[PDB]
């Protein structure tokens, strides 16, 4: 079947159709997203001298190109549209950081 | 990245750390303006203090670069706004996220780590004399933050 939870890589969920997986720790990724995970981590590890899931740090067992083979999923992107709410609260932000600026409280960094 | 980036906004957006807000600096995607209000159980209370968030080509597989732009005494913040955090470097990982970042920011206000100090005169003061630590960041709050 589908899991009903979310793959924390992407943040987006799972669809019939969707090439997913599932970890000896229990813990569901896409195949693509959990593909650049591990390539990253590779790359980190032989810079400092046993990839460790992302979740939970269990270290992990993996094909990376099997993995890789499997088509990335087709998600339209969340349109950001913020509210009237957000919008009024920003205003305040405003103020309060000219404020700060005329006290000296700002850090500058040139 | 962006799509990962739209996907924390809507979030953040609908339900924030509690008394945190994160967004775009204009229509740049890639560098945020967040703040906090200063936890109740810290010598911040009372202040508000803004941060930089910048996010890198390969996030969310490195870290996001966050920093005060508020000044700020703790032994764990500089003078240039440079925070010393575990998971803004060697414990950083995919499962996080900017909400999560901001409340372990949080935790670092209320209790410092004094022998891992950015600022030795202060990580002193704050070992040998904690009336006097609170008292001047305290003093700095009200100055610079309210
Ligand atoms: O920190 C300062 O410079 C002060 O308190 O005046
Ligand atoms: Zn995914
Ligand atoms: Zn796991």
């Amino acid at each position: 079947n589908i899991p009903h939870g979310q793959c924390v890589i992407c943040l987006y969920g799972f669809q019939e159709k969707e090439a997913f997986t599932k970890t000896p720790c229990y813990h569901y990724f896409h195949c693509h997203c959990l593909a650049r995970y591990i390539q990253h981590m590779e790359q980190e590890l032989k810079a400092q001298g046993g990839v460790q899931c992302a979740v939970c740090r269990e270290p992990l067992v993996y094909d990376l190109a099997s993995l890789k083979a499997a088509p990335e999923p087709q998600q339209p992107m969340e349109l950001y549209q913020p509210s009237a709410e957000s919008l009024r609260q920003q205003e305040e932000r405003k103020r309060l950081y000219q404020r700060q600026q005329e006290r000296g409280g700002i850090i500058d960094l040139e | 990245a962006l799509k990962r980036i739209h996907k924390e906004l809507n979030d953040l957006a609908r339900d924030p750390p509690a008394q945190c807000s994160a967004g775009p600096v204009g229509d740049d995607m890639f560098h945020w303006q967040a703040t906090i209000m200063g936890p109740n159980d810290s010598p911040y209370q009372g202040g508000v203090f803004f941060l930089t968030i910048h996010f890198p080509t390969d996030y969310p597989f490195k870290p996001p670069k966050v920093a005060f732009t508020t000044r700020i005494y703790h032994p764990n913040i500089n003078s240039n706004g440079s925070i010393c955090l575990d998971i803004l470097r060697s414990q950083w990982s995919p499962a996080l996220t900017i909400s999560k970042v901001l409340l372990s920011i949080c935790s670092l206000l209320c209790d410092p780590n004094p022998d891992d100090p950015l600022v030795p005169e202060i990580a002193r003061i704050y070992k040998t004399d904690r009336e006097k630590y609170n008292r001047i960041a305290r003093e700095w709050t009200q100055k610079y933050a309210m």
